């Protein structure tokens, strides 16, 4: 096994200031915290500082079917940023960050494993990217009540909060940057 | 010194026609500024304003010839029918919709009677006088309904969603014609989710198309050759034909609506694809248009709605009653009937005074 | 057997107009192996013509062809008779077969010996997701709920200023809260109106929440059987919510059982004339007393609409959605272009209602009896 690595937002904003590539991961939380507005400001900041930006969205994210999509539309963010799994996954090794915001079981590397609850889902391969932000309250499970190995893999760090709290406080980090 | 105002307010008879010129809340404002107001029983029912509401608003409601007794004001959504122009007293102003190419024969009778009548389609189109504009508050009505039909013809979602299902795409829609009606169509499509594209001659409303988020659509120029015309054309087709929606707004006031879709337009669109024409009232932007009517032709589904704003006859009678409200600021003075002729808005809008029609197209159109 | 070839016919339910397989899946199928039939003009209701599917790879052939050779039938509703009567040795029907409105294709079904997969019955685990077809035709029924309502609505649904004054958003609730309901309040929320939720479950009502709806909170905890007394508050207080809408979307269904009455006489008569309500319980009953099914009505002012063939009118998405759902179910009967059921798998397990005339799912069974 590894270990939770807490982060802190003025690190984050470190980790994103000087990154090449972000995608961006929405899941359940993001929506319950109804982050979508602060999550598509953060894309903005990045994007005008050359930083290229692109949205991960899992078929299943979310409790209804396209449940990022009518959060990110209802933000204004272009539909050519959002990508889908197929499409999103092989550009996962060069990705210098992966934001997950209140994502969880949709990034679940158990469920290329048999036992797991989870199994027979296809998954964001976020494990490959070169390091990932998890954000999420603290130590909720996520649908299939399982625990998720990504969150204590060697490049994966967790910046707890509500989604919202947290992408107002990255943004005001990073325009003090 | 002036005479203390009455309003009267009929039930509108037009066919299909479901919208109130005066709404309860709309009334009391009157009442509270002094005037009286008299509404015809049942005037509201088509809005779902009932004769009690009017009642306590502080209108008397009275039976139909009843109405015009002691009258200055006649606010209408439509021009009043015979029955009530033949009631019309001396001093006595209608202010509404005349539309005198549809309502001839009404205008006729006005004359007759020797009328004097504001007609709330010749409202100038300026600054000044947008709180009164009641073309503009039902294009609003108009093309909010419009998105909504073209939603529901339409056998494609609008949004794009991600599902377990697979990968939904957006829905292409073109808004052709981009007044009024047109940036409600657009900002309407686009809380549905749609990719929306923007179509108009001038480059003002582009921008604005730009500023709701639509993608204005440039043709290689903007009389010309006959070729040039032939490449603008061709530019465009192609343009309509990657469409899954158009909706079509185009409306020059007093002639035929433009073609926009021509046979070899409409013949370039994918099985599925649905036009929505607001512009059937005067005959249509496309060639394939029946006016009230829902049409399929190599399945692609047209439909002329006539009537929009009495679909939405809460909103479109509220604004309307807005509308003449606020234009009543240039009749109505501490609850006197005091008409301000020198007004450029009362100028610009008076159609007829004691019989004289003072409006050049309609006077020729009468003619 | 051999290659394995599926069947693809011509829905001919009242107002049915989706088609099982649309050409892209087709095509899919084509190039793993298989060899595909389909119904002259099958694709038509969904805009598909006959050439897309020659294109992909498919024969097109008459509807008394369709099933000779075929180890597949794929449907959307049950198959009639005449395709019953058509069906093969060792044939497996796949699509929607709601017994409860079709108990007498059931039976003919049983007595000719078929193999039948329920989509009905597609069990909710995660491996099923990408299969769940009650989903994928709820998420249109849910989207066209909001569109309907608002092109019932004598009202705008958004917020709007203009130089004539301020309207207020409408007010909207939706009352049963699965996917239909999620995707009503997110349409409805787009289109501005302000969005209510009602729905028994807490899940639920988080999940309208995190579509910025506000979940309506009644006295009593639903989360229990509630005494005559506790009922009373309940209903009162719900009735008095309602009162206050200028849309009621009502969604709840019970699979094999006529809907429960969520609006009744008494809390109808508390709507203002102008009001909407549309009922998509409908082809069940209806949430709502006054609904007739397939009609809108009006009584006091309150306009009542029961469709109930939602996803017939997107009939180009509900079919892809449709076909792609049979498209990942078919990994369990299909393997390398040969027909192979996996008889094993749970999914299957789950879903076969009948195997060669014997009914293995009990609640389809008591009903034959
Ligand atoms: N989309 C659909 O149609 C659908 C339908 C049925 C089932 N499902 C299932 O639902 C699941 C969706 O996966 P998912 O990765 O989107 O969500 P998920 O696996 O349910 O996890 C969502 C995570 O959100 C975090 N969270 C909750 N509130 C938050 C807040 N305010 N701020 C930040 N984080 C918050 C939670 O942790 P904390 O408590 O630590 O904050 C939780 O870990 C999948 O299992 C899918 O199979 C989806
Ligand atoms: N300064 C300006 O920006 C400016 C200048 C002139 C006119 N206008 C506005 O134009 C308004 C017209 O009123 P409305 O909002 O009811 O519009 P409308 O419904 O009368 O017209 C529909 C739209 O279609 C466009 N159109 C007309 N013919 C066309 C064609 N052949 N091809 C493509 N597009 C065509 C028009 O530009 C208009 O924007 C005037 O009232 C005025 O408000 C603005």
């Amino acid at each position: 096994k590894g270990s939770l690595k807490p982060i802190d937002v003025e690190d984050a904003a470190v980790m994103l200031a000087y990154a090449g590539k972000v995608v961006f991961v929405p899941g359940y939380g993001m929506a319950l915290s109804q982050a979508q507005h602060k999550l598509k400001e953060l894309a903005d900041l990045l994007e005008a500082r050359g930083v290229e930006v692109k949205f991960a969205i899992h078929p299943v994210a979310g409790r209804m079917p396209g449940h990022m999509n009518v959060l990110l539309a209802e933000a204004g963010v272009d539909y050519d940023k959002l990508k889908d799994l197929e499409e999103i996954n092989p550009e996962f090794p060069t990705v210098d960050v992966a934001v997950v915001i209140g994502a969880n079981d949709v990034v679940n590397p158990a469920a290329r494993r048999p036992g797991s609850p989870l199994y027979g889902m296809p998954i964001l391969d976020v494990d490959k990217a070169k390091n990932v932000i998890v954000i999420k309250r603290g130590q909720g499970k996520g649908f299939a009540g399982v625990e998720n190995e990504l969150f204590y893999a060697e490049n994966t760090r967790m910046l707890y909060g509500d989604a919202q709290k947290v992408l107002t406080e990255l943004i005001q980090a990073l325009k003090r940057l | 010194h002036h005479h203390m105002v009455t309003v009267a307010v009929p039930k509108e008879r037009a066919p299909g026609e479901r919208r109130v010129a005066l709404v309860p809340e709309v009334v009391a404002r009157l009442v509270k500024g002094g005037a009286r107001v008299r509404v015809e029983r049942g005037a509201g029912e088509g809005a779902y304003h009932p004769d009690e509401a009017y009642q306590e608003a502080g209108a008397e409601v009275v039976e139909r010839g009843e109405l015009l007794k002691g009258a200055h004001l006649l606010f209408t959504v439509q021009p009043p029918p015979e029955d009530l122009i033949q009631a019309l007293e001396p001093g006595a102003i209608v202010v509404g919709f005349v539309q005198p190419h549809k309502n001839l024969e009404l205008v006729r009778a006005l004359q007759a009677k020797k009328a004097t009548v504001i007609a709330m389609e010749l409202i100038p189109r300026i600054t000044r006088a947008q709180s009164m504009d009641a073309l503009s508050s039902q294009a609003t009505v108009a093309g909010y309904l419009a998105a909504i039909h073209a939603a529901r013809l339409s056998p494609r979602f609008f949004p794009m969603l991600t599902t377990a299902a697979g990968t939904i795409r957006p829905a292409k829609v073109m808004v052709m014609g981009v007044g009024v009606a047109g940036l409600m169509a657009i900002a309407t499509a686009k809380r549905l989710g749609a990719q929306v594209f923007a179509y108009d001659v001038r480059k003002a409303a582009l921008e604005q198309a730009l500023s709701l988020g639509a993608k204005p659509i440039e043709l290689p120029i903007s009389e010309l050759t006959e070729e040039e015309k032939r490449i603008q054309h061709e530019a465009l087709r192609d343009h309509v034909a990657g469409m899954d929606v158009l909706i079509t707004t185009a409306q020059v006031p007093g002639r035929r609506a433009p073609i926009l879709l021509t046979e070899d337009m409409v013949e370039r669109l994918k099985p599925g694809t649905v036009v929505v024409d607001l512009a059937a009232e005067s005959g249509g932007n496309c060639v394939l248009t029946k006016p009230g009517e829902v049409v399929e032709v190599r399945g692609v589904r047209v439909y002329g709605p006539l009537n929009l704003p009495s679909e939405l006859s809460v909103h479109a009678s509220e604004m309307y009653a807005k509308n003449l409200y606020n234009l009543s600021s240039l009749l109505i003075e501490k609850g006197a009937f005091a008409p301000k002729w020198e007004d450029e808005i009362v100028r610009a809008a008076l159609l007829m005074k004691e019989g004289e029609v003072l409006h050049g197209p309609t006077k020729a159109l009468l003619g």
